[PDB]
């Protein structure tokens, strides 16, 4: 019965459900995915930063 | 025969047999046996059924004398186009028809089970000589094979 | 075996069934005139219109 | 989805002539039973009987009588359990030896032959020293030696 | 040596309580093992139980503490330390489970009494190969095996007809089953029961007709498969027990899939006096043509299985829950 | 829809035995 | 905290009658309908329980 | 499917599958199959139309 | 380098005996799959029938 | 024998038990009573690997022998010593008469005028279940009468003489020995014999001649018109 | 499709008795179970995570391969497609476990 | 369909199914159902604008 | 407890061992599969899951 409220929510929630407008939603993301849109370009990304550790 | 098993008989009227006790190897007879086999609607399949599945039978309404003890007697030509429904299943009991998928059951009058046949199998009365052979005691009661417009009564 | 589903697919047929399968083979299935009707229709009537029609 | 609860190769019988009495809670089966009878008008049943009586209590068997008249057995001793007794006419008889190994006793019937007709089915009855089995039977030549058998015509 | 009482009940987990010593060893290992593995998951858990209660967002606000603490990512001593600790802990277990499973898999017990267990689809046969001459019918040690009926097997090796296929031997070799005497057969409607003495060495020979199987007996804390032709897959077939320490019946199972009716071939163990075993082995080497039945009747046991019923052959009954015989 | 005559009826059994002794 | 003990009481009040339900229906197809009913009960009762425990510490606003 | 399911006889034999379920997949089939290929065939122009636009 | 309709295989017609499956031409597969497709739905008027072919 | 039955007994206590008795009685939904089935039914189950069952399905399977020539014939003394039935087709030694049941007139090779007989008998009887020339037919429920290539003619015959599943019985006094002779000339020689012209496409029929060139036929000519012609 | 199984396994394990299914097809319902969980969702989610995120981790605009990685994609679905046809057979799907223990899984 | 010669009620279960899945389809596609926004804020998630 | 051969005699091949595997298979592959589809969603989809339904 699990599977009942976790379709219902991809569901919905592809279509409606909050959209993201900043790059990084969870907020202090620590990897270089959340570097870019969500979701990101066909390219995955429009500019590299630059990376200095993990 | 043996109990389970199906054979295929056609009309041997009395003067067309040259076998038995009464032979002559001269008497001519090959042309006028292979009108009865050549017959559209002449092919009976004669089923012997095992003595535990004869008494699951349910027999249709004035055809009730028309069994030999453990032999049934049904035409072979199917009510839905005439194919000839020979594939007899010793164990389900079912006759299939080979063209179209009708199943005829051999326990209830051939009455059909599946398939696009309306009609059951017409059944004909058997009995045995006094001389000891299997001999048609009857004619069918209704028209063989497929239907048409002015059949049924 | 075609030729019987044939007969009996024309002799069912609501009112002209029975008067049409006589007029066709030449009476009952099988008969005489039958695989002479069945070849003239074959060799000749229907390459005929095919041919014309091409 | 045809390997259900009620499948096609679980609900088989024996494919044999003549049926048989009791499933799992009886004491005493009897299997392959029919009334033989030889072309040249010898007669007799063909049986047997099993005891599977999980209380040891050795049953013997009193009696035969397939219509009106009983038959000659061979005073076959009691089945003890997990045994069998194998009864036929004794030209049929011959052709099958008894086992050394478990126990198995073969015994010759014959009968009157009142006028039993070929595919009709008589009611054979057996009378032990406790209880009574009572099974139709069919009617059937003996099984012919196989490969040997040609047409007179 | 197990912990206390209700706390060593608990400890088991449903554990039998073992009718064999090497059952009991086992027992005692289990239960200090779950004792811990308890206090590792404790400890485990609770530290995952304070991550809920101690370190959150909203509960570090009335601190005045902000966001982003400390950022510690490498505490090396502790990374070794830690480390090590599991090393120690996996090979002083290792350590005890070298030394149990010693007691069992030794075959130098001795054995006053082997059986030739045939395991094949979808049931059981049991037969005394082998008797002591102590419990023995007259007192001459028991040589089980049949002349002329295991000869036949031993020359089902060869295909008389040009059928060689397998290293030179017949395809359906049946020659490393063994043919007894007194042997025990289970029916589909009569589960086998295989009669035993107690506080005696027994030892079980384990074979195939066709498939694997695998004799289980729950009560012996212990399983072992039975392959067919267990020598050519280097599989050791014989097993040993000091002995039974306990009376009465106790079922067996196989635990090992094998074909449709794999749920369907339970056996029984009965245990029974030295004297009694005995004289039961005299009654069925005495009356070859007698049941199984009638030989444990003959020593006032019950004649049919007791901890086991046959499972009723009717695929369309048993929809009522009544499937024993 | 359903075929006029074909109608399953009553009866339970019956017994047959050959003559000329 | 209001659709929570509701439905918490209606999943109590299923799974009590599919309890009850089992004990009639001895080991026949039924039990398995009966099972369906309490699972479902317990679900409803989780689901109570899980909106019980959002309703308390919420992630997300109402805009 | 009218093709197969004439001819299912020697696709039930040499396929094994059961006969009765090739007779009713021919008379399901033809409700169920015919709105599946509708569906799909018109999804897949519009997404070759879309292809040539880009 | 194929064979095609095999005539000596199968004997001469014969209304009593058939073979198993025994299809016509690829062409006409359609025609023979209607009627297997097609249920067992004969109209019994006063003293008519209708046959399932029609 | 009695040694045969003594290991014909042995195998049949570790092998056919389970869904069959001790006493051959049968089971009641496992398997029929081995009692009356004879001694050409055992080796046509048991040679053929149809037995043992190992599970129950709309219709057993022909798979591996798992017993040899041998112990098929142990097995079947130890059956046929309780009740016996049908039994094996012998020649003028104590040999499974195989090549020798190719015909009536077989001396060396297949009299054609046994070839014509065995043809009609063969389609009046077994033309439906099977094919024209026993390449296999479908049946009710997931059953079906099986390829015929892969049968000897020991198990031609004790295959018509038993009745395995859904086949009738066909006992000598219907089909005699001639005739069943007559039956396995016919099927033997359409087996053994090349198409006369072409590569005989399984035999099926309209079926499979239609799916080479509606399929594959076309296919090659569209080919060559996409090789002559444009794309534009 | 896999849980689906699982459901009806457990829900024959509800009480003694065998009371919709069979012994035959309580065995091909946890071959089947056991097996589209491993190796039709267990490996093909792995793959799933690791191709959608692992080029977005590293920095790379594309994967090495892709025209070959559309492939493992597709014949992922086909080999998904083909051991599910077993239950469209008469007889069932395999019913052995999810190990073919041998000689259990022969012709024999 | 469900009218005519067939004992079984195998095949009565796959019709009623994909009848009953036909008929959902087709009150879908006539009632067009929509949903709402979800006008919500997860985290560290901006407002629209 | 599975890994010592002393201990894995009464327990391979019953429920224990069914228990154990699916506290590692429904632990990884279920619980962090869904842990990951929460986590990830606004990076593939550009739109947050129902917290409350999550
Ligand atoms: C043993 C020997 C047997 C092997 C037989 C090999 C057949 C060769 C066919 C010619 C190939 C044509 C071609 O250019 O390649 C097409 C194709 C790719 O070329 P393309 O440039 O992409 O074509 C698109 C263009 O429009 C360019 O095409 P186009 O539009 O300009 O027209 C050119 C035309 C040219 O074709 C024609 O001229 C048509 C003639 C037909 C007349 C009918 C008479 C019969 O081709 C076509 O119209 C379409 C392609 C036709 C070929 C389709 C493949 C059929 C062969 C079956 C597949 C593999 C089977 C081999 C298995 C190995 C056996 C050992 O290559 C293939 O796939 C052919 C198969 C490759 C076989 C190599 C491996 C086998 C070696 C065995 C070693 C051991
Ligand atoms: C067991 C079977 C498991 C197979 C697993 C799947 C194979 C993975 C292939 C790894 C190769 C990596 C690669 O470079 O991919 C290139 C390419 C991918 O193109 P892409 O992703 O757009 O970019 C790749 C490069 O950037 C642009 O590529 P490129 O055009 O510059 O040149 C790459 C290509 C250029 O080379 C060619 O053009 C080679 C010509 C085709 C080979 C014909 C094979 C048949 O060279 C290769 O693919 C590497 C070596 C080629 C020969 C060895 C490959 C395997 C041969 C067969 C394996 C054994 C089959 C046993 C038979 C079983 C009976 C069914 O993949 C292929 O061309 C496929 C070739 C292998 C297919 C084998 C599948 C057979 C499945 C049978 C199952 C039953
Ligand atoms: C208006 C508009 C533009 C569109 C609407 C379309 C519409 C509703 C049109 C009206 C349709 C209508 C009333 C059609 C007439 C139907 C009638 C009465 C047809 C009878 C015609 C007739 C003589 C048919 C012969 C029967 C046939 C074709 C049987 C098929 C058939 C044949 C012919 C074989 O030879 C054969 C050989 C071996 C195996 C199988 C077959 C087989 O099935
Ligand atoms: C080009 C791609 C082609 C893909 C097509 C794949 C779809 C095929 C589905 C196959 C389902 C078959 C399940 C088998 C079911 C079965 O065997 O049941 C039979 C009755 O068959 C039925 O009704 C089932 C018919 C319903 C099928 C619906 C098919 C519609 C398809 C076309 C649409 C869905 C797929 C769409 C894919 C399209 C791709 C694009 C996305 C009756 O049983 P029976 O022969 O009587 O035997 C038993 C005794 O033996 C035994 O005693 C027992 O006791 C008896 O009870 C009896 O069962
Ligand atoms: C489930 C396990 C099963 C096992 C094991 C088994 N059988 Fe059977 N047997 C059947 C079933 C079911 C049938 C029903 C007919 C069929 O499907 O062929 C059958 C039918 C037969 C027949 C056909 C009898 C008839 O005319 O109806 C013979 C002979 C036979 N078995 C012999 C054997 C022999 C010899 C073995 C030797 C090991 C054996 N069986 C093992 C289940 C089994
Ligand atoms: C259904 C009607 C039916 C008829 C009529 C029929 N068979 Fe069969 N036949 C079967 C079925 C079903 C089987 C499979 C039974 C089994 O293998 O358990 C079979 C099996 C066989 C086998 C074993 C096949 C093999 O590959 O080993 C042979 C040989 C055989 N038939 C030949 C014949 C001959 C010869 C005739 C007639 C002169 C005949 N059959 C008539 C249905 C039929
Ligand atoms: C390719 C997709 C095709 C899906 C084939 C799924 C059939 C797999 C084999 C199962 C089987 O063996 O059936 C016979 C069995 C004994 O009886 C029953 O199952 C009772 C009937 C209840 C089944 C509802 C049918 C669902 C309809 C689906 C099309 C809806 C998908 C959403
Ligand atoms: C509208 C709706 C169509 C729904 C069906 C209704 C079938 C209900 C069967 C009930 C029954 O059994 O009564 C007996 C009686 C005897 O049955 C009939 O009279 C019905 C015969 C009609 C068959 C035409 C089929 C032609 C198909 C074409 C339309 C397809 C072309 C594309
Ligand atoms: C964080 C780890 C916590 C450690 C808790 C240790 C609890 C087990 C007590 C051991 C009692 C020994 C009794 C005995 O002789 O029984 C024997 C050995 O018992 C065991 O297997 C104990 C293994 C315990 C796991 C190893 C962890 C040790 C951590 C290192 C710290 C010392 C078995 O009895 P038996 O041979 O059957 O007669
Ligand atoms: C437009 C139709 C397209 C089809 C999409 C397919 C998805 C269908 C799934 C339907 C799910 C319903 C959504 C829903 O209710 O979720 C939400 C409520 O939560 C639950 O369902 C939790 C309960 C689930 C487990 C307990 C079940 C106990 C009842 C027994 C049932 C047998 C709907 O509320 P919402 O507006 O989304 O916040
Ligand atoms: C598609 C998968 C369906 C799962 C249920 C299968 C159970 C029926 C077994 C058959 O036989
Ligand atoms: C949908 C049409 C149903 C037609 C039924 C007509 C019945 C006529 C009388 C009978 O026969
Ligand atoms: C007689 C042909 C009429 C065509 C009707 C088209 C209906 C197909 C729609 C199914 C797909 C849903 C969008
Ligand atoms: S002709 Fe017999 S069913 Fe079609
Ligand atoms: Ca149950
Ligand atoms: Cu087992
Ligand atoms: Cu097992
Ligand atoms: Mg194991």
């Amino acid at each position: 019965l699990s599977v009942i409220p976790f379709i219902w929510n991809v569901f919905k929630s592809w279509r409606y459900g909050e959209l993201v407008t900043v790059d990084d939603p969870w907020g202090y993301g620590n990897s270089l995915e959340w570097a870019t849109s969500c979701p990101p370009p066909r390219h995955n990304f429009a500019s590299l930063p630059r990376i200095r550790s993990e | 025969l043996a109990a389970a098993s199906m054979e295929t008989v056609f009309p041997l009227p009395a003067e067309m047999v040259n076998d038995g006790a009464e032979y002559d190897p001269a008497k001519d007879v090959y042309e006028h046996q292979m009108h009865s086999v050549h017959g559209p609607r002449n092919a009976v399949m004669l089923i012997r059924l095992r003595t535990a599945d004869a008494e699951k039978v349910i027999e249709r309404e004035g055809q009730e004398s028309f069994h030999y003890g453990d032999y049934y007697a049904y035409s072979k030509i199917c009510t839905h186009i005439g194919c000839p429904t020979s594939l007899y299943e010793a164990q389900t009991n079912r006759i299939l028809c080979p063209c179209h998928q009708s199943q005829f059951d051999a326990l209830h009058y051939g009455k059909p089970v599946f398939g696009p046949a309306a009609r059951a199998l017409p059944q004909l009365p058997i009995t045995v000589d006094e001389e000891g052979y299997l001999i048609a005691a009857g004619n069918f009661i209704e028209p063989l094979g497929p239907a048409f417009w002015e059949r049924k009564s | 075996v075609g030729l019987r589903i044939m007969s009996a697919i024309i002799v069912g047929l609501p009112i002209i069934g029975t008067w049409m399968h006589w007029l066709i083979f030449g009476g009952d299935f099988p008969s005489d005139l039958m695989l002479d009707r069945f070849y003239i229709a074959h060799v000749l009537i229907i390459p005929a219109i095919l041919l014309g029609l091409i | 989805c045809s390997a259900g609860q009620i499948t096609q190769t679980s609900s088989q019988v024996a494919a044999v002539d003549g049926n048989q009495a009791g499933s799992a809670n009886d004491p005493v089966l009897v299997r392959d039973v029919t009334v033989h009878l030889t072309t040249d008008g010898e007669a007799g049943v063909k049986f047997t009987a099993i005891n599977q009586d999980t209380s040891h209590t050795s049953h013997t068997l009193e009696s035969v009588t397939v219509d009106g008249e009983e038959v000659e057995l061979d005073d076959a001793e009691p089945i003890e359990r997990n045994c069998s007794l194998v009864a036929d006419i004794q030209s049929e008889l011959d052709l099958i030896e008894e086992p050394e190994v478990g126990c198995i006793q073969h015994v010759a019937t014959s009968l009157e032959n009142p006028g039993f007709a070929y595919g009709g089915v008589v009611p054979v009855e057996f009378v032990f020293d406790t209880g009574a089995i009572t099974i139709d039977a069919t009617v059937s030549a003996p099984v012919l030696e196989s490969g040997v058998e040609n047409r007179e015509v | 040596a197990p912990p206390g009482g209700v706390l060593g009940d608990f400890l088991r987990m449903g554990w039998p309580d073992g009718i064999t010593p090497e059952a009991v060893a086992m027992g005692n290992f289990w239960s200090w093992v779950w004792v811990a593995a308890w206090i590792i998951g404790i400890i485990m858990w609770g530290l995952f139980l304070t991550a809920i209660f101690a370190w959150g967002a909203k509960r570090a606000e009335k601190r005045g503490e902000g966001e982003f603490p400390k950022q510690l990512q490498y505490n090396v001593p502790l990374e070794l330390v830690l480390t090590i600790v599991p090393i120690i802990i996996v090979m002083v277990l290792f350590f005890f489970t070298v030394q149990t499973q010693d007691k069992v898999t030794a075959l130098d017990k001795n054995p006053e009494v082997t059986v030739d267990v045939t395991a094949y689809q979808w049931n059981w046969k049991f037969g005394y190969s082998e008797i002591d001459g102590s419990l023995a019918p007259g007192g001459q040690d028991y040589q089980g095996s049949d002349p002329e009926r295991q000869a036949a097997a031993e020359a089902s090796k060869k295909d008389p007809s040009g059928d060689n296929p397998i290293h030179g031997n017949s395809k359906s070799d049946v020659s490393y089953l063994e043919f007894n005497r007194i042997e025990t057969l289970g029916t589909t409607d009569e589960i086998p029961v295989m009669v035993l003495p107690v506080n005696t060495p027994i030892e079980f020979n384990l074979a195939s007709a066709d498939v694997a199987h695998s004799f289980w007996v729950p009560e012996f804390l212990f399983k072992r498969d039975a392959y067919a032709h267990p020598e050519a897959n280097k599989s050791q077939r014989v097993f040993q027990i000091e002995e039974i320490t306990e009376e009465g019946a106790f079922v067996g199972r196989c635990a090992e899939m094998c074909g449709t009716y794999h749920a369907m071939m339970n056996f029984e163990l009965r245990v029974v006096d030295r004297d009694s075993f005995a004289e039961y082995i005299s009654f069925r080497d005495s009356n070859p043509d007698a049941t199984n039945a009638q030989a444990l009747e003959h020593i006032g046991q019950a004649p049919y299985a007791t901890s086991t019923s046959p499972f009723v052959s009717d695929r369309t009954a048993t929809r009522d829950g009544e499937n024993t015989q | 829809c359903x075929x006029x005559x074909x109608x399953x009826x009553x009866x339970x059994x019956x017994x047959x035995x050959x003559x000329x002794x | 905290m209001g659709k929570s003990f509701a439905l918490l009481v209606l999943g109590a009040i299923i799974l009590a009658g599919g309890v009850w339900y089992t004990i009639e229906v001895g080991y026949s197809v039924m039990a398995i309908v009966a099972a369906l009913i309490m699972a479902a009960g317990g679900g409803i009762i989780t689901w109570g329980l899980a909106v019980a425990a959002d309703v308390n510490s919420p992630t997300s606003h109402k805009i | 499917l009218l093709t197969v399911s004439g001819g299912n006889d020697v696709y039930a034999m040499q396929f094994h599958v059961s006969l009765n379920a090739m007779t009713w997949i021919g008379r399901i089939g033809l409700i169920v199959g015919p709105a599946i290929a509708y569906f799909i065939t018109y999804r897949l122009c519009i997404g070759l139309q879309r292809s040539d636009r880009e | 380098v194929t064979t095609i309709n095999a005539i000596w295989n199968l004997g001469p017609y014969n209304p009593s005996q058939v073979s198993a499956g025994s299809q016509p031409d690829v062409y006409m597969l359609w025609t023979d799959g209607a009627a297997r497709v097609m249920p067992a739905w004969e109209l019994y008027l006063g003293n008519y029938t209708i046959p399932a072919v029609f | 024998d009695q040694a045969l039955i003594s290991e014909g007994k042995d195998l049949y206590d570790v092998a056919c038990i389970t869904c069959h008795g001790v006493n051959l009685q049968g089971v009641e939904d496992r398997g029929p009573s081995l009692v009356g089935v004879g001694e050409g039914a055992v080796y046509f189950q048991v040679h053929s690997g149809r037995m043992p069952i190992l599970r129950n399905e709309a219709q057993a399977e022909r798979k591996a022998p798992r017993y040899t020539e041998a112990q098929t014939l142990a097995i079947a003394a130890y059956v046929a010593a309780n009740g016996g039935g049908p039994g094996l087709v012998y020649n003028e030694d104590g040999t499974l008469a195989m090549e020798e049941l190719r015909g009536e007139n077989y001396d060396g090779q297949i009299t054609s005028a046994d070839v014509a007989r065995g043809g009609d008998l063969f389609r009046l009887n077994c033309a439906s279940c099977h094919n024209f020339t026993g390449r296999g037919g479908a049946l009710s429920s997931g059953k079906y009468a099986p390829n015929l290539d892969a049968a000897n003619e020991q198990e031609i015959y004790q295959a018509m003489l038993t009745g395995p599943q859904n086949m009738p019985k066909f006992s000598d006094r219907q089909l005699s020995a001639d005739e069943k002779k007559d039956i396995i000339a016919f099927i033997k020689s359409t087996k053994e014999t090349p198409s006369p012209g072409g590569y005989s496409l399984g035999s099926l029929g309209p079926v499979a001649e239609g799916l080479f060139m509606w399929v594959f036929g076309i296919l090659v000519l569209v080919a060559a018109a996409m090789w002559i012609g444009s794309r534009s | 499709l896999g849980g689906l199984m699982a459901l009806l396994i457990r829900a024959e394990l509800f009480t003694p008795g065998l009371q919709f299914l069979s012994n035959e097809q309580f065995n091909q319902l946890f071959t089947m179970h056991g097996t589209v969980m491993l190796l039709l969702y267990g490996t093909p989610i792995v793959w799933g995570f690791a191709n959608y995120v692992l080029p977005l981790q590293i920095g790379a605009p594309d994967v090495a391969f892709p025209r070959l990685n559309a492939f493992g994609f597709w014949i992922t679905t086909v080999g998904g497609v083909a051991m599910l046809t077993g239950f469209l057979t008469p007889g069932g799907a395999a019913d052995f476990g999810w190990t073919m223990y041998s000689p259990l899984s022969d012709a024999i | 369909y469900n009218f005519g010669n067939h004992k079984g009620h195998v095949e009565t279960i796959w019709l009623l199914v994909i009848t009953a899945l036909l008929v959902i389809g087709l009150l879908i596609h006539l009632f067009e159902p929509k949903l709402s926004q979800v006008r919500t804020i997860t985290s560290r998630n901006k407002p629209v604008g | 407890m599975l890994a010592s051969p002393p201990l894995d005699f009464h327990l391979a091949d019953s429920y224990f061992l069914i228990a154990h595997f699916h506290y590692t298979l429904f632990g990884t592959v279920v619980f962090a599969s869904c842990a990951g589809v929460y986590f990830w969603f606004p990076k593939m989809t550009g739109r947050m899951m129902d917290e409350r339904l999550g």
